[PDB]
């Protein structure tokens, strides 16, 4: 694998479960994304919501369509953190079918 | 030989242990706070940065002066005694030197610390190539690592077999020698250490791929190779057997916060009452353990502070 | 919630323990293409699915701060097990996105 996401998180893809060894480096970690991408032969491309990618576009304009490997929102930081209930929701109904 | 200047140097150093008063203040505070709080004490002289790492470079920094000199300042017997408490962390040394070794990866993302091996014996040895090379550049300095190396490595070169045993064959020769330098409060705190270490190795290293009966270490009570295995597998009905402990009360419990806060706060009340023996390595032995515990509850706080982790997540652990 | 739980209060005691779980680790941890891949036929072709499926392991990891440690090395089956969710769920959005394109055409 390779994610990543704040430094004390990211500890723990350096052990077992996750393979990683990254943390932030831009706004969605562009410097290392992309790059690492490319290649693509990685087990899983995890992009956490502890960088946040607002264009999610970017990866899906370049990539042109590949469901392998490719950035899945969770969460990677903790203030209780359950709120992609009410963020998937309207994420979803707003641009793919009729909005809430 | 000569505890008597060693000693008085480490009363001297006892009149700067962060007091259980601190501890409630921190929590308390954030990390910039605790920062400007930790400044103040003797871990504050070789503070460093606002990131995290360069924190956890200063504690290093701390316990390089105040700890890992204490071998090198005696001698004969002095030495020997040091040196036991010392070989723990030198056995978490050089696991990971070995790995960086077996792996080909970088010396670098270890952690060392000078003691009985020195900075520069680890950089020989990850600079000796070959196993037999490996071998000799650890029997320089002739410590029990190294006798139980030399009879280890002759069977197996599998590297996480060869952890395993050297850590069985260590503890095995350590044992002996530290209830044989005779000092009552020692024993005590071994006998416990020892009891709390076999529950403690079979909870971390399940599922690796070994045998159970290559982490079993004599100074066991109730416990032999037999209900080691029943631990590997995950049964805690080995506890409802398990008496006589003073630990017996964690038994019947299965969250693993509180069986660890548990033994951790047993140990330390232990060694603390090493200052009745003073006398020898009684004094010496409190340090190292107070000063460790000390450590990892300036990382607890730190993480805390930082991340906006719960009050009670650490207050609970610091106070025992 | 339980995740992040372990994984956060654990950094400074670690970071070079990160060697030691995947070494001592028996096929705990596939770095390249360890994904179970499925295709799958849906309205705009054949578009491969995929679910997060390879073993992730739990209390295999020694060091760190005693009690932290363990519970970080549990919650390794709520990264796995849970990244499942969303990986069958927003796959399904990718192929829905398809469907809305061609059908509001």
């Amino acid at each position: 694998m390779a994610v990543i996401a704040d430094p004390e998180t990211a500890q723990g893809f350096r052990l077992a479960g996750l393979e990683g060894y990254g943390a932030s480096s831009a706004e969605e970690a562009q410097s290392l994304l992309e790059t690492l991408v490319e290649r693509g032969g990685y087990a899983l491309v995890a992009v956490d919501e502890a960088l946040l990618p607002d264009p999610e576009r970017a990866v899906e304009r370049l990539m042109r369509g590949r469901d392998l490997p490719v950035l899945l929102p969770i969460a990677g930081l903790k203030e209780a953190f359950q709120g992609h209930d009410v963020e998937g929701y309207m994420r979803e109904l707003v641009r793919k079918t009729i909005g809430f | 030989d000569d505890f008597a200047y060693l000693n008085a140097r480490v009363r001297v150093r006892r009149g700067t242990l962060l007091k259980e008063s601190f501890f409630q203040e921190a929590l308390d505070l954030s990390f910039a706070d605790f920062l400007r709080l930790l400044s103040e004490t003797v871990y504050g002289g070789e503070l460093a940065g606002q990131g995290l790492p360069d924190v956890d470079r200063a504690v290093l920094r701390t316990q390089a002066k105040l700890v890992g000199d204490l071998p090198r300042l005696v001698t004969g017997e002095a030495r020997e005694a040091v040196r036991l408490l010392l070989l723990r962390n030198d056995l978490h040394n050089l696991q990971a030197l070995l790995r960086a070794k077996a792996t080909g990866r970088p010396f670098e993302e270890v952690l060392l610390l000078p003691g009985t091996l020195r900075e520069e014996v680890w950089r020989q040895a990850y600079e000796a190539q070959d196993p037999a090379g490996m071998a000799q550049v650890l029997a320089v300095p002739g410590h029990p690592l190294a006798r139980a190396l030399r009879a280890v490595l002759r069977e197996t070169q599998d590297l996480a077999r060869v952890e395993a045993l050297l850590a069985k064959r260590f503890f095995e020769d350590v044992a002996k020698a530290a209830k044989g330098l005779d000092q009552p409060a020692l024993r005590d705190y071994l006998a416990l250490e020892v009891d709390a270490e076999n529950l403690r190795t079979a909870f971390k290293l399940q599922g690796s791929g070994l045998a159970p009966d290559a982490f079993f270490l004599k100074g066991g009570r109730f416990v032999d190779r037999v209900r080691f295995a029943r631990l590997m597998e995950g049964d805690y009905a080995v506890l409802d057997e398990l008496s006589g402990t003073p630990f017996s009360g964690l038994s019947g419990v299965r969250d693993l916060k509180a069986l660890e806060r548990g033994l951790r706060c047993v140990l330390l009340k232990e060694a603390k009452k090493g200052v009745q023996d003073p006398l020898g390595v009684g004094l010496v032995l409190a340090y190292v353990k107070e000063r460790e515990w000390e450590a990892v509850r300036l990382r607890l706080l730190a993480r805390r502070a930082y991340f906006g982790l719960p009050r009670a997540q650490v207050e609970e652990e610091v106070v025992c | 919630q339980a995740a992040k739980e372990a994984y956060a209060a654990l950094l400074l005691a670690q970071a070079f323990d990160g060697p030691e779980v995947v070494a001592g680790a028996a096929l705990g941890v596939p770095p390249l293409e360890g994904v179970e891949a499925e295709v799958e036929n849906v309205w705009g072709s054949k578009v491969p699915r995929l679910k997060a499926t390879f073993p992730d392991g739990a209390l295999l990891s020694p060091v760190g701060t005693p009690a932290y440690t363990l519970e970080a090395s549990r919650a390794f089956r709520r990264y796995a097990e849970a990244l499942i969710r969303v990986a069958n769920t927003e796959t399904r959005l990718k192929k829905i996105g398809e469907e809305i394109k061609k059908t509001t055409r």
